[PDB]
């Protein structure tokens, strides 16, 4: 879980 | 496809003009909102997308509000308002680069109606304005209280007009009868600078009235024959059509 | 993409100037609020994120405040108000240097806007006052209590303008028709030190009241032609136009 992929999730599931 | 040119200072703000028979092109990035803006008072009814989940779509009056939630991101928009519809490609683009912030419609089709619809009325102002084929009468004669009587009276045949001088009182003017009755008639204030009084009657006899003092205006050379009314309006060249049907 | 202008002091508060058509980059370090300050009387309508649970959003009326809350947060901001709407390019600075507090918007839109509608006021106002072009007549007569004599009496052509003494007490004006019958006449008070007293109309007669003391006024010349209100105003330059439309 690289903190790139956490950004890109974390900007995928926010609203 | 339609594919909007941005502006010329972002790369990001980009301008497309809405047509009926081809599809806008977006070309959305992941992390971006893009802004929609809708014709002034356009009534939004309702959308669809191939993924309802796909893009969140939050709207308030004639605002549109989206951005991808998941990958490949590649569906479609229809949104339908009162007016028209407009139709959307949302591309999902998997280099980040290249954002729709925004994106705002000029509309051909609502100038194009407007252009005409003024086109319209300029050329039914024309036609009343124009007055052609009017004859006019003149001989007006008076007896009473000269003082507040009318600088100039005069009939195009259908209506009688009195001017009066600007600096004298607007008097009432009334119908006279062939037996000395008094009738009201419906009067109409024509002119540049309110100085014209418009009757809607050609009629031998006339009295115009104020306060105490009265005037007779009388007409030397009533004419009963008249020009037919028979396109229903003041002009020879307009018509009055019955569009109700039924 | 207007990067805003540092502020002399600091480098940490920016100014920028407005545009509809560019987006502003904000740059925004680690644990710092940023403060955007609306420009007074928007109506703020909503805003939209690129990314909801990066960065803090707090707002009371044209107050905005930004706070970035999630690591590498690298979105943007899209807020529509009743007039504009402002756009943003949000990238989050790594080093936590140079910062931004607060960002204040230049609008030259507005300026140019009001600066315009200045001068509209300037060139009514100077119309109004230059009255060029204006002739004046002074032939009246009088007679009655002389103690309540007006000091000067003139007419325009449009209105008639009666001044008296400083010590004089400011009476009323009845209209007087050919018959002498009073009646009420509107009158406005100009002049210096409200020692003028216009009377909206032109009359071969004026009577004047106070107490139980009269007073008539003759207008030796009185023109019954003048000239008409080509314009709805007092002046015949400033023209008046419909402004509701519909």
């Amino acid at each position: 879980k690289t903190p790139y992929e956490l950004a890109r999730e974390r900007m995928l599931r926010s609203g | 496809l339609d594919v909007p040119s941005s502006s010329r200072y972002d790369h990001r703000i980009r301008y497309v003009t809405y047509n009926p028979a081809d599809v806008v092109q977006v070309d959305t990035v992941l992390g971006v909102a893009t802004h929609i803006m809708l014709e002034e008072g356009e009534q939004y009814l309702t959308h669809a997308f191939g993924d309802s989940e796909a893009y969140a779509f939050a709207r308030k009056g004639r605002h549109i509000f989206i951005k991808p939630q998941a990958e490949l991101a590649n569906t479609n928009l229809i949104v339908v308002t009162d007016r028209r519809s407009y139709k959307f490609r949302l591309q999902m683009r998997n280099d980040r680069n290249g954002a729709m912030y925004e994106l705002a419609f000029r509309y051909p089709d609502t100038q194009a109606r407007q252009t005409r619809e003024a086109n319209a009325r300029a050329a039914v102002e024309a036609a009343f304005e124009q007055r052609v084929g009017a004859y006019y009468n003149l001989k007006y004669m008076m007896s009473g209280d000269k003082d507040i009587a009318p600088v100039n009276a005069w009939d195009d045949g259908r209506f009688t007009y009195f001017k009066f001088s600007a600096n004298a009182d607007l008097p009432s003017i009334y119908f006279v009868d062939a037996e000395g009755n008094e009738s009201l008639v419906p009067r109409t204030t024509v002119g540049s600078s309110n100085n014209i009084i418009a009757v809607h009657k050609v009629n031998p006899k006339w009295m115009i009235r104020l306060g105490n003092r009265a005037l007779a205006i009388f007409n030397e050379a009533y004419d009963p024959n008249g020009v037919p009314n028979d396109t229903g309006t003041a002009s020879p060249a307009v018509r009055r059509v019955n569009k109700g049907g039924n």
